[PDB]
């Protein structure tokens, strides 16, 4: 059911709420209540990442109710953050700041669990290029902090964590990956 | 060979055959090949905090630069916790011709205000120098004259970078008295300062000091008193200079200056405390200063 349901919620997402016969919350409720029991599977946690963020109805209260309780069953599979990247595209739907800040505070906290974080690795600019943003700075320091190798700490990347940390403030996350890329080439001294 | 070689030199030391050594008087040392005039003058009439620092692993008189480099980032880094940071080879503060090059560490704040001219040299070492292998440069003096914080945060570096230990130099009153005495047994001209002995007596509730300021001249011919074996001091000579020290300071005051402890010497030669904060270079006998500075530098480390 749970998979047929979130077809259901798909079937949604191609057409209007107003133009909908049922409601868009009691389904997903109805899958949050599973997700009490189990809460999604590998294809599952893959499908219901991908679609409920990019452009569709996604509410940016129904998006974060799911997203506090979206994590996986077995563990988060290549197949979940590659589409999920074109989430962080960060455009016309963006899946907005809220929703945004929420998605690296799971990127974070599921983090532990990723079949091949070599994959996520090397998607480090990606996430690194967002750490610009105010809002997304404190979680996005920290799952690069989990994220970080050593062929991902370019000069580049030191300079830009620098003119960030002159630009913004001092900050324990940016004082983290400070020191973090210090313990790797050693392009900056900071203790 | 190339261990068991200080293990059998540690092993002597401890051993502790006789040591008092006929040092040789300190010799009027021309300055050798390229001394830079300015650099050299400028290291003289200037307060050197002693330390004895380890040698240098895997040091390089050719990677100055990005040395400097490193030790800058990690100055001002220091402060995050407006300053140069250059080292500077002096090609000639060596005793021996095998001995590894002295070399600076100035930190320099807009204008040449330089705050800590940190300095390490090895000077007439060879008994380290054969001790170590060919990966370390051996520079048992390190000599400081800025804050203590940035001494002790640049000594961290070098810690850090090349393996290298501070601990901080502390002249005994017995290699006090005698580099005062053999810096009075010098064949100096134009006496610089008054030789002074700055004793500490040993009070419990009081902390009195004493400072036997004699004329330069005066405590010469007081020294040609002592001294019978030319070319040589002898610990017997050095010991017969602070007893005429002690009776000649007892017959005033009745009070025992052998009963106290030297803290500081001052010499028209070269100043020198106890407590680390030692090496007032004011004429240029310095190759024979701290050739001293070294052979007792050595000791701390072996």
């Amino acid at each position: 059911e749970e998979d047929a349901l979130q077809m259901a919620v798909g079937y949604f997402e191609k057409g209007p709420i107003k133009a909908s016969q049922n409601k868009d919350k009691t389904l997903e409720k109805h899958l949050k209540t599973v997700e009490n029991v189990a809460w999604k599977n590998g294809l599952a946690s893959e499908e219901i990442d991908i679609l409920l963020n990019i452009a569709l109805s996604g509410k940016f209260g129904n998006a974060v109710n799911t997203r506090i309780l979206k994590c996986m069953i077995p563990a988060t599979v290549i197949s979940e953050d590659s589409v999920v990247k074109a989430v962080s595209w960060l455009c016309v739907g963006k899946c907005s700041g809220s929703t945004k800040v929420l998605f690296y505070r799971w990127l974070v906290a599921m983090f532990d669990f990723i079949d091949r974080k070599e994959q996520i690795n090397l998607l480090y600019g990606f996430f690194f290029a967002s750490l610009q943003d105010d809002a997304l700075c404190p979680y996005v320091c920290h799952l690069l902090y989990l994220l970080t190798k050593k062929e991902n700490v370019k000069p580049f990347r030191v300079r830009k964590l620098l003119d960030l940390q002159a630009k913004m403030g001092m900050q324990p996350h940016l004082q983290a990956l400070l020191s973090l890329y210090k313990f790797f080439a050693p392009a900056l001294i900071s203790v | 060979t190339p261990l068991q070689k200080r293990l059998e030199s540690v092993r002597k030391q401890s051993s502790f055959i006789l040591t008092p050594p006929r040092r040789k008087i300190p010799q009027c040392s021309q300055l050798q090949e390229d001394v830079d005039p300015q650099k050299v003058a400028f290291l003289l009439h200037k307060q050197w905090t002693l330390y004895s620092l380890t040698p240098l692993y895997k040091f390089s008189y050719s990677n100055l630069k990005e040395y400097s480099r490193l030790l800058n980032a990690f100055i001002v880094a220091e402060k995050q916790k407006d300053i140069k940071v250059i080292f500077s080879t002096l090609l000639g503060m060596k005793g021996t011709q095998r001995d590894p090059e002295a070399f600076l560490v100035q930190i320099v704040s807009r204008e040449g205000k330089v705050l800590w001219t940190g300095w390490f040299c090895c000077v007439f070492g060879d008994s380290l120098l054969e001790t170590v292998s060919e990966d370390f440069t051996c520079l048992p003096l390190f000599l400081a004259n800025g804050a203590e914080s940035n001494t002790a945060i640049i000594g961290t570096w070098f810690q850090k970078t090349f393996d290298c230990y501070f601990s901080p130099l502390a002249i005994n009153a017995f290699n006090l008295s005698w580099m005062a005495a053999m810096w009075t047994a010098c064949k100096m001209d134009h006496y610089v300062a008054t030789t002074e002995f700055l004793w500490s007596v040993p009070c419990s509730p009081q902390s009195l000091d004493i400072s036997f300021a004699i004329h330069p001249e005066d405590a010469k011919a007081l020294w040609d008193s002592v001294h019978k074996t030319p070319g040589e001091v002898t610990q017997e000579e050095v010991d017969l200079f602070m007893d005429c020290l002690y009776s000649h300071f007892h017959r005033h005051f009745k009070i025992h200056l052998s009963a106290t402890r030297l803290v500081r010497v001052s010499t028209s030669v070269a100043s020198a405390h106890t407590d680390g904060k030692i090496k007032i270079l004011c004429h240029k006998y310095l190759i024979g200063v701290l050739a001293y500075l070294t052979e007792l530098a050595i000791f701390q480390i072996e």
